[PDB]
């Protein structure tokens, strides 16, 4: 598909698509780069995650709009407007599931299995938790518990490695904790675990800031502020 | 507003 | 394609896609509605134009980003980075041309020919000028003059009808003049004509505001402020 | 900024 383009050209075009805010193109260029079979560098893993996080973030936001319309349409006293809202929410839902399945597929074939370094392994397992969590946001049927547990299992293995192999200030460790905390709060119905995790993560990072350069400090404090934003919202 | 993720 | 969906369902889904900011879907639903062969109401013509104006506005903005990168890459002292920028600008350019051609096709088959009322005929001819103008923004070859003249001819026939059949405050008349003035300023290398047209249009509308209700007043003064914004920028 | 169209 992107099979005939050079890996380096795909990478270069992903960067151009990012500059152009063309995230669907960005994601397809990065998908092509992953399918070349070589491991991704730090920079390239970042492009991969930014492309999909934007594509799926757009589909999730639209799904939420449509879901909220569909819920109002189902309230007592609501005029029957036919199947259209549910159909079009399903259409957006299907496309979003397809994007999650695409990313999960890239992680399983074969990014995770070849990722030996903590910074690559934790990154990819965080993505695995994130995309199962997006599937969980829309899941309503037989598989919901297993989708939730898949998100949990991926975040958990990422947390276990990151606690062993990464400093408490590492941005990947902080972003993973941020998202796993959101998973607990809104997917797993465990707001206490979500709060505890955000708090402990924030405090352990505070105590390690002193080891950092000014640039590392700014990187870590950026995501710490997201932890604090959630603690503020939730407490 | 909306909780943060990254 | 949208052939199996009811016209009213397409319309309803276009409105939902708008609410969800899913403008590609919106445009495809409206394309399906037009292809049902019945004339569009005022509301439906508005949905049609909003869907495409958003889709093409996104592609144009991305094309401008990529074009500016490509131009810097061609400046003296610029490192040769290979064909990627030009390729990916071409890719975005081709997709944008395809969208313009789709809309132009809907206008030619058969929206314009069945549009008898001034408000429908001027609207569709304004769209015809707009989409040839977007083609002109990217045109660099043998056909550029004819693409420009197609935009001109469509805007001109819309202006001639609108001056005959619509009050000077009508929002379609004001938006048509606004865009034809931008056509003159940046496509046709006629900034004096663009300024004259924006000025005359603004002043003729000012003098007709007194006939309007409060709601019509707000509709007309909104687009008049766009005319003034351009006059401010250009003078 | 950028000229207006509608
Ligand atoms: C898989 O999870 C990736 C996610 C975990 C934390 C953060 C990640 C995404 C990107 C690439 C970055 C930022 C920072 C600007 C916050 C937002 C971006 O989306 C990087 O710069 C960070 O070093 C870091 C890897
Ligand atoms: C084909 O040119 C259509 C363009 C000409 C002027 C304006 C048009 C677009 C839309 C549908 C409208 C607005 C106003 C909010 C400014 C911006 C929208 O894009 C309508 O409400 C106006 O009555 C009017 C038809
Ligand atoms: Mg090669
Ligand atoms: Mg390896
Ligand atoms: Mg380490
Ligand atoms: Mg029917
Ligand atoms: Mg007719
Ligand atoms: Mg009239």
């Amino acid at each position: 598909a992107m099979g005939s383009m050079e890996r380096a050209s795909l990478i270069q075009k992903a960067k151009l698509a990012e500059q152009a805010e063309r995230y669907e193109d960005m994601a397809a260029f990065m998908k092509g780069a992953v399918e070349k079979g070589e491991e991704l560098s730090v920079e390239e893993r970042n492009l991969l995650s930014v492309a999909y996080k934007n594509v799926v973030g757009g589909q999730r936001a639209a799904w939420r709009v449509l879901s909220s319309i569909e819920q109002k349409s189902n309230e007592e006293g609501s005029e029957e407007k036919g199947p259209e809202v549910r159909e079009y929410r399903e259409k957006v839902e299907t496309e979003l599931q397809g994007v999650c399945d695409t990313v999960l597929g890239l992680l399983d074939s074969h990014l995770i299995k070849e990722a030996g370094d903590a910074e690559s392994r934790v990154f990819y397992l965080k993505m695995k938790g994130d995309y199962y969590r997006y599937l969980a946001e829309v899941a309503t049927g037989d598989d919901k518990k297993r989708i939730i547990d898949s998100a949990r299992s991926a975040y958990q293995e990422a947390m276990d490695i990151s606690k062993k192999e990464m400093p408490p200030t590492h941005p990947i460790r902080l972003g993973l904790a941020l998202n796993f905390s959101v998973f607990h709060y809104e997917i797993a119905n465990s707001p206490e675990e979500a709060i505890s995790l955000a708090k402990t993560t924030f405090d352990e990072a505070m105590a390690d800031l002193h080891t950092l350069s000014e640039d590392s400090y700014k990187d870590s404090t950026l995501i710490m502020q997201l932890l604090r934003d959630n603690l503020t919202l939730w407490t | 507003k909306r909780r943060k993720s990254v």
